[PDB]
């Protein structure tokens, strides 16, 4: 350990000899010993000796001088295990350069989170998932009708953190509580645990696979139904997509374990959900077609989004064939008295259970839920207290206690949910850097109608683009623009359109009149052209015509679902193209993910090839790296752990490369990380001629070589000034260029180590 | 290669834990290690295919005595069998009993054997029923043990003796095999004596029978129903992998099944002589008090006739 | 404004010490002692909504002084509890600017206005005006990051332990200070 | 140089200037509940309260609110700076 | 006060919020490209430099006509909000 | 590895949360008094050092019998939670 093997002599590190009473016995010990060896720093011939020793012609005893040069199985080697090295490359990189898009700061010292104590090998209650498996969608529906208590969908694993933490909650932190969830919360109607922004955010920002999350969880919680949020037209994606893509996505979602599909359109255009709805039916699953709440039915001035509006659409949706009618109050606009009236009326009108979803943005969430409960609502969406409030859902325990002395109760176990809650209380601290929602009521949403999520988000862009000073102007413009569009439902993606145009009009000193006057000379954001083009469906009441004309500039708006008009995708072709790009056989899941997010899918692959499945890391390490002298435990799989310690961080050489000094399961490991952000002169080792050092005091004019360059004796390595009169430092032998300690500019003294030239 | 045993959980630490793991991997058996909190860094944890923390919250030693946690882990992980090693729970009735009850193969003798030999007296007893000598306080004795192996199918071999006479304050320090300073005849009387006893009770797996010797008489004193630290020196002079044998036996095989390869008693011989020295952090310049700290340099040795079995020296 | 501190849970008859008759007796003695306004001080946010309706109703049937309610939104039911109190006749309630409301503070003044503005009984407030004031606090609060340490999300456990708004954050501090941060749940059980 | 006692010593952030409500210059504060007290005393205010159908509001922002959320650390400077506006924009409060 | 260029260089200033001659970063990210040199004349709206924010490039412009002064950052440099980047004299 | 005392001295380590031989500060404050020297024998509960928290003194004790090892702080030093203060070998 610590030797430097050189290229001059033979390569031999050690002679390993094993013995038995028989050849057969000796062969087993050789096998064990070759595998048990650990050598790092240099490659070895061990993979080859193993192949020899494992070959059945070796074991037979019958081999001859031409055994090797005619057994080509001996030269096919397995895919290397360097998972440790990769993990170290990740950790060293975030530790030195920080994680992108957050302020780079020392890793805090965190509490270990409180995990509920479950008896070992205890017994998960059946729940709503069993009903589905036995009696299907109608069985669950009938069941729901029987329940006097109000039922709870828990949004903690999806909309809750989408709202409060930028959807950054990682699968590791989710798996760790799932078991307990199953045991302690068996009475939930469902767990909203996929869809929304989680699909792309998992790939794009967390370097992990959403499908793995869905599938790992399915086993972990086998008793309660899984719910997802689906944009009808565009699934979870960023575009429009052809029908067969939507149906394939849904088909897989359903196989992989999703039981309830909340399906919505951002303009409440029923045509935009028709493919999705049909696909869900065909998979044997529950359809929860949803109506997006906007406006204010207690106000008769407002004649467009009225109770008759919600009633008409409630019926069409039952006609279109939804099992459960969902009401999706994306912005928290449904006041309490309107909830009583709306839910009451809708119960008088349709014979399906009703599922309500609001946001506690205004502070009236619970109150609004209590009204809904008085009027008969069947199911409501809540979250763990520690991930509830503000732009999230109301608290599941808050609700239980508020109703437990009313005419109508919730079926929940307070104590159990409080114990789960503690886990989240603790884990939330990990996400400080993304916990940026100002978490207090904002009743202004009744004026502007920006959804839970997009408020924090749109503010970001306003700030980013130099408009942080003028955020109030932009909130006023957001309202103006909604009127300019004739008053639309604003939720992803209609909401973006309104935010894009609002920013632009503020950026460019444009009023409403300014747009009507000079609109044919103005180039509007792509999302606005796309909107008026019909590319995200048709708004209720239709586009305002003058404004449509100004924006499109002669362009001809379509008047059908963009999926009708799209070339179906060829899955056989796309799978082959991908196979090429990935370099091995992709799953049906990889393929659909590539179709939905081509770029980010491939960036994810690039990433896990470089660093392995970083999913497995604890969140504080994932975002902050390691402190000097810290030790972490990385769980690759149950029972299989990398005990990793960080000892020290090497000084940089010219291009910024530092050596990071680790111990991994007892083995000292050295990994090279380039420091991108660099804010003492080494002398030579006089003994070593691989060191090339300055002869006199002066400076470096020009470095003529790069690391890894091949050189021949006499060649030019670099040029050093000595009182302005240039002189040229040459290679003292044939070899390969190694580290370079200086740069064009650098001042130098005699003895100063300049370049290293390996033989 | 193995009948029932696909995975072994090694319910120990240190040197013997690594030995067992190495024997398991040689037989293509999966290994599961346990470590106390205090042993989170012990290198035996990095020698198994799986490792799990045990004794959470207990004291350092008690944590490796947590029978029910060990059983939980054994079961959780799919362990067909448990090798208890030496010391700790290796001679503990409740632990064997408790494995048997759970249908988890205990790589050792049956619980009743730990019972008749857990007591210093009921051993004396069993030695009388066997018709072999015993003491009724002895002058300048040699301390001499005999290695026994015995399968489920009523075969029972001995692997000759070891001289464990070099002791300090009655703790072993150097062990030599065979006992060079006794006659071939005495060696057989003693060895046959221990077979007799161990057959008499249908002893199963590896065990050792201890004797004191004065001149030309000998006297039974103890049975250890487990592997011993010094088994090494016996493997060296006889050629027989004792720890693999243990595993084979507990899986269900018979000593001479060609895979297990144990010769017939007639064909088991002594080859050469072997010595064992145990290297410890006991400081002789400080009354043999164990030193502690990080080992900054550790460089062992090699060459012909040399064997190393590493504990927590890496 | 002589005040009665709310504790226990009058919707639970198991509990026989702090009952509605208790609050009624004391309401009268306090009128006798000569208070202009009767205040109900729910320091810990323990007054659930149905109990608010009943309590305020009863106390209105019992004493001829206006009533001033003060709760904490610790549980998440503050507003709801206020709406109940409002249905039963409460004269005055304590609210705070939205940006300094929620969690262990008072419910939002604007939250309340909007929640009641379509009920049988309203608040006299100017939403827009209070939103403009609110912005000032939205901004100024950042100055106090270092003291903004209350975990600001519902804690329904207060129904078990009954630690007031303030002392929860505070007692936790000492627990942590004295090396007991690991065992905070033990301490809440002991409380 | 030495930090403020009892908080982690860290660079001073770059803060937004806070949004002060725009009040017309020399505008006109409504009378409210304080005038009733001055004229008709405690009984006057009580009688008034009985007349009101709306529910009345005491605002706790300048005391219990920050006692609860910010360790009562809100400083007079920050309080004075909004008080004028408070008077003009919130005249209907029962009390502060 | 005399200006000497240090040829041999081996703490981040924040802006003076008062002064609009200071151009400072809006969000946390890095410097892709500095498009100007000291002494360059600019017209309001012109491109001074380009700053990354999670890989999505955005362009920092001159808030008025004027002359470019000191530049505190280089292509590469990592930046936070408040960080003083460029100075534009009127 | 050899220990040399630097006579002429002109970054704060945090604890290894795993290891209970590490004694670290509980809250932000300073060190009034260090009551022990390296090599001192301690019994569980004994006084290791005293830490101020807004002027109100509080006393950090030995979590077990053992021997005192390295001491990373001195009377005066300012401290934060997580900061490694003293090491107590068993
Ligand atoms: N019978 C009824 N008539 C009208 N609104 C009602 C009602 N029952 C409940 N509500 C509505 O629901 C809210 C809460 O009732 P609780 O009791 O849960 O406030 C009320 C009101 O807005
Ligand atoms: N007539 C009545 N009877 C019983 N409780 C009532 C009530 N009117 C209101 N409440 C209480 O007040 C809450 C809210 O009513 P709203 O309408 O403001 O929930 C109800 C209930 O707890
Ligand atoms: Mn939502
Ligand atoms: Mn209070």
């Amino acid at each position: 350990q610590g030797t430097v093997v050189t290229p001059f002599y033979d390569s031999l590190l050690v002679k390993l000899c094993t013995w038995g009473m028989t050849f057969e016995q000796a062969t087993r010990k050789m096998r064990r010993n070759l595998i048990e060896f650990r050598i790092r720093g240099v490659k070895t011939n061990i993979p080859f000796l193993l192949n020899v020793v494992r070959h059945p012609d070796f074991a037979s005893g019958n081999y001859n001088t031409s055994f090797i040069d005619t057994t080509p199985e001996l030269f096919k080697f397995p895919h290397i295990r360097d998972r440790g090295t990769k993990t170290l490359r990740y950790i060293g990189n975030v530790t030195v350069n920080g994680f992108p898009g957050i302020k780079h700061r020392d890793k805090p010292v965190y509490a270990e989170p409180r995990l509920p104590k479950i008896p070992y090998g205890s017994q998960i209650s059946p729940g709503t998932k069993q009903i589905l498996d036995a009696k299907g969608p109608e069985g669950v529906v009938d069941w729901v009708k029987k329940q006097e208590e109000v039922l709870l969908t828990d949004t903690t694993l999806r909309d809750a953190h989408q709202s409060l933490l930028a959807t950054r909650v990682r699968s590791k932190d989710i798996f760790q509580i799932a078991d307990a969830m199953a045991h302690l919360l068996p009475n939930m109607f469902s767990f909203e645990m996929w869809g929304g922004a989680t699909f792309d955010v998992a790939y794009r920002f967390l370097n992990e696979d959403p499908w793995v999350r869905l599938e790992t969880l399915r086993k972990q919680i086998p008793n309660v139904m899984f719910q997802m949020l689906l944009r009808g037209a565009n699934a979870v994606g960023y575009k429009n997509y052809p029908d067969n893509v939507i149906r394939e996505f849904v088909k897989q979602s359903a196989q992989s374990g999703v039981d309830v599909f909340r399906v919505f359109d951002s303009l409440n255009w029923i045509k935009g959900m028709e493919v999705s709805i049909d696909a869900v039916r065909e998979a044997g699953k529950i359809v929860e077609a949803a109506i997006c709440y906007t406006g204010d039915i207690d106000d008769d001035t407002r004649t467009k989004y009225t109770i008759d509006y919600y009633k008409d659409m409630a019926k069409e949706l039952v006609a279109q064939g939804t099992h459960i009618l969902g009401i999706k109050d994306m912005a928290g606009l449904l006041k309490p008295q309107a909830a009583y009236r709306l839910i009451g009326e809708l119960k008088d009108t349709v014979d399906v259970p009703i599922h309500l979803h609001t946001h506690d943005t205004s502070g009236n969430g619970i109150y609004t839920y209590a009204a809904a409960v008085s009027a008969g609502v069947d199911i409501v969406d809540v979250a763990s207290s520690a991930m509830s409030g503000a732009t999230s859902q109301p608290s599941m325990t808050g609700l239980y206690y508020g109703l437990v002395n009313g005419n109508r109760q919730t079926n929940l176990d307070a104590q159990n949910s409080q114990i789960i809650n503690h886990y989240w209380e603790d884990v939330r601290h990990y996400y400080k850097d993304f916990d940026n929602a100002l978490n207090s009521p904002q009743t202004e949403v009744y004026i502007h109608e920006m959804p839970g999520g997009q408020y924090t988000n749109l503010q970001q862009q306003a700030i980013a683009v130099g408009l942080g000073d003028r955020w109030d102007e932009v909130k006023e413009m957001y309202t103006v623009v909604n009127q300019m569009f004739g008053d639309i439902v604003k939720v992803t993606p209609s909401s973006k359109v309104v935010g894009d145009l609002a920013l632009f009009m503020v950026q460019n000193e444009l009023s409403e009149e300014d747009v009507y006057e000079k609109g044919d000379t103005i180039d509007f954001p792509d999302s606005v052209i796309e909107f008026f083009m019909g590319e995200i469906g048709q708004p209720y009441g239709g586009f305002p015509e003058k404004l449509q004309k100004l924006v499109l500039k002669g362009r001809t708006p379509l008047t059908d679902r963009p999926g009708a008009l799209m070339e179906p995708v060829n899955f056989v072709e796309v799978k082959a193209e991908l196979k090429e790009k990935m370099g091995y056989e992709p799953t049906e899941k990889d393929v659909i993910s590539y179709i939905l997010y081509p770029k980010v899918f491939l960036d994810y692959q690039e990433m896990i090839n470089k660093y392995g499945d970083v999913t497995v890391l604890d969140t504080p390490t994932f975002y902050k790296g390691m402190r000097l002298g810290e030790t972490i435990e990385v769980e690759l799989e149950k029972g299989k752990i990398l005990l990793i310690k960080l000892n020290s961080i090497g000084e940089p050489i010219a291009d910024g490369t530092r050596v990071i000094y680790f111990e991994l399961n007892g083995q000292p490991r050295e990994i090279n990380i380039q420091d991108m952000n660099v804010q003492a002169r080494r002398k030579i080792d006089t003994t070593n001629p691989e060191h090339v050092g300055a002869t006199m005091t002066g400076s470096v004019i020009q470095v003529v070589v790069k690391k890894g360059d091949s050189v021949k004796k006499g060649d030019p390595l670099l040029i050093t000034e000595a009182m302005k009169m240039e002189t040229t430092i040459q290679a003292p032998f044939d070899g390969e260029v190694s580290s370079i300690y200086v740069s064009d500019g650098d001042t130098i003294e005699s003895g100063d180590l300049l370049i290293e030239v390996n033989r | 290669m193995m009948n029932r045993i696909k995975k072994v959980l090694v319910a120990n630490r240190g040197e013997i834990a690594i030995r067992v793991m190495r024997a398991c991997t040689e037989l293509k058996i999966k290994t599961v290690a346990i470590y106390s909190q205090e042993d989170t860094g012990s290198f035996h944890r990095y020698k198994s295919d799986e490792a799990y923390l045990v004794g959470a919250g207990k004291k350092p030693i008690d944590a490796y005595l947590d029978i029910e946690n060990i059983i939980e882990i054994a079961k959780e992980s799919g362990a067909d069998a448990i090798h208890p090693g030496y010391g700790f729970l290796s001679e503990n009735i409740e632990f064997a009993r408790r494995c048997e009850q759970e249908g988890i193969i205990f790589v050792g003798p049956k619980s009743k054997h730990l019972d008749m030999f857990g007591d210093k007296i009921k051993a004396k007893e069993q030695a009388l029923l066997a018709d072999i000598p015993v003491i009724p306080c002895v002058m300048n004795p040699k301390h001499i043990e005999v290695q026994i192996l015995g399968d489920t199918h009523g075969n029972i071999v001995h692997l000759f003796e070891r001289d464990c006479s070099i002791q300090r304050r009655h703790q072993k320090v150097v062990e030599v095999a065979p006992c060079n300073a006794i006659t071939s005849e005495l060696r057989n009387r003693i060895c046959d004596a221990a077979v007799k006893l161990m057959k008499n009770v249908d002893y199963i797996n590896a065990g050792t029978v201890e004797f004191l010797v004065e001149g030309d008489d000998f006297y039974f004193i103890e049975v250890n129903p487990r592997v011993q630290v010094e088994h090494t020196i016996t493997e060296m002079i006889t050629g027989i992998d004792i720890v693999q044998s243990q595993l084979f036996i507990a899986d269900g095989y018979a000593l001479h099944d060609q895979l297990v390869a144990i010769p017939k008693q007639e064909d088991i011989h002594i080859h050469g002589s072997a010595i064992q020295s145990r290297i410890t952090t006991e400081d002789p310049l400080n009354n043999f008090m164990p030193d502690t700290g990080r080992v900054d340099t550790y460089r062992s040795t090699g060459g012909f006739g040399v064997r190393l079995d590493a504990g927590n020296g890496f």
